[PDB]
């Protein structure tokens, strides 16, 4: 466990009080694991990295950087959080809040980006001193890896326009991702520059390995065997794109390691890996939006 | 939940001494005439 | 300049009913924390007690 | 109760504020630690003599 403190700072009113009394139960991100930290450490004022608001992209490196802590216990003038990422596994038992979907009696939820669901939801805000706590939302592993590359998809369709990609049904509710009246014409412009980075790595890659396995083979295990699992698929992959795209080894193996040195970004990037597991005890396996649920610690 | 809510206070002493002299209790008064001879 | 700096500030509310002597009679009524390298050169060209 | 110096003149009346100000309190850790090895647990108790 080794339960670890967050000052509150000086003068707040009592629904600032009570803005600390509806979060008792929440994710919190924090850089160092000092035993005594402050609340600057904790605000989204404290994720700026180049002098602006981060994006989706911009959190989720801090998402993957930083350390998460879950509130067990509010306090006056400190904050009680016994942290996740310390301690044996499967023990110290915690305490989640859930948000729209399950969490299933299994799942390992995961930490992500809350602009992905209503992005002033859940940004809440401190009014005495002026800062903002936008908590995480805790996704289970495999809806968690289906939305992501779904808004990203739906930016393609929002990025040069001319079915619709938005139901995405769970196991027994149907799970309407579209906040519509004010939320999607901020979602294309926060994931914004994020969408950049799936395409451009694909438009690298593709029109690299086309201009690679031609020049290759031929300048043997790897020759015959290149299509040997992949014959009519790739040898098909050629017979289609190369077709219609269009077509200098010095630059192309230097573009080589760059392409994939911006694969290794995006892996640690994207997949938002399991850091908690929900395996409860004596409950009715099933949780339910705003209600509390036992999480323990490892995958 | 504290005390410490005093604090003192008087000025006398030099109070006379620059004021250099003093008829107390003026009645009620409506010309006062002081003549100089020399 | 010492001598405004020693009285630049205003006294608290405060008499603390424990006091510092000066081994004749003498209240204290300032401290004046420095540094090891400015108090050198500072007791020996601005006398002493 | 701050001192009045009431005017003489048409210059209108002076008046005491002897207003009641209060100041927070904050918080402090000041936190400190110290090891103890593998061994000297059975010792120190009892265990390992």
């Amino acid at each position: 466990c080794f339960e670890a403190d967050i000052a509150i700072p000086s003068g707040i009113s009592r629904p600032d009080a009570a803005a600390l009394q509806r979060c008792e139960g929440r994710v919190v991100f924090l850089p160092t694991i000092r035993r005594q930290l402050a609340l600057a450490d904790v605000a989204h004022e404290s994720f700026v990295s180049g002098g602006v608001s981060p994006d989706t992209l911009g959190l989720l490196l801090a998402y993957r950087r930083r350390f998460p802590a879950v509130i067990t216990r509010v306090l006056p003038t400190r904050i009680v959080a016994c942290p996740v990422d310390l301690g044996l596994t499967h023990a110290g038992t915690v305490n989640l809040r859930n948000t729209s979907p399950v969490d299933l009696c299994n799942g390992d939820p995961v930490s992500l980006v809350p602009p992905v669901f209503e992005g002033q939801a859940t940004d809440v805000r401190l009014e005495s001193l002026d800062l903002t706590l936008r908590f995480p939302v805790p996704l289970p592993t495999p809806l968690a890896r289906e939305i992501v590359a779904r808004l990203v998809a739906r930016g393609i369709r929002d990025l040069n326009p001319d079915p619709d990609l938005n139901v995405l049904y769970y196991n027994g509710a149907r799970l309407s991702l579209v906040a519509d009246v004010q939320q999607l014409a901020s979602v294309n412009t926060e994931l914004r520059s994020l969408v950049l980075n799936m395409v451009y790595s694909i438009t690298e890659g593709t029109t690299l390995i086309l201009t690679l396995i031609p020049r290759l083979l031929a300048l043997g295990y790897v020759n015959a065997l290149l299509q040997m699992q992949s014959v009519t698929r790739e040898a098909a992959q050629l017979i289609h794109p190369e077709a219609p795209m269009l077509m200098r080894r010095l630059p192309l193996y230097e573009a080589l390691v760059a392409w994939l040195a911006h694969a290794g970004q995006l892996g640690d990037i994207l997949a938002l890996a399991p850091a908690v597991r929900v395996c409860t005890f004596d409950g009715a396996a099933v949780v339910q939006s705003g209600d509390m649920a036992p999480v323990i610690r490892y995958p | 939940c504290n005390t410490l809510s005093l604090v003192r206070f008087l000025e006398l002493g030099l109070s006379v001494a620059c004021v250099c002299t003093k008829f107390p209790e003026l009645a009620y008064m409506n010309e006062g005439r002081v003549q100089f001879e020399v | 300049w010492l001598v405004d700096l020693t009285t630049a500030t205003q006294p608290s509310v405060a008499v603390p009913r424990l006091t510092h002597a000066d081994t004749r009679g003498r209240p204290v009524d300032g401290v004046l924390v420095t540094t090891a390298a400015i108090k050198q050169r500072l007791l020996q060209s601005f006398l002493k007690v | 109760h701050q001192p009045l110096i009431a005017r003489d003149g048409p210059h209108p009346v002076e008046q005491p504020v002897h207003n009641y100000m209060t100041k927070v309190i904050d918080r402090r850790a000041l936190n400190a630690a110290f090891s103890l090895a593998t061994e000297a647990i059975a010792l120190l108790t009892g265990e390992a003599l």
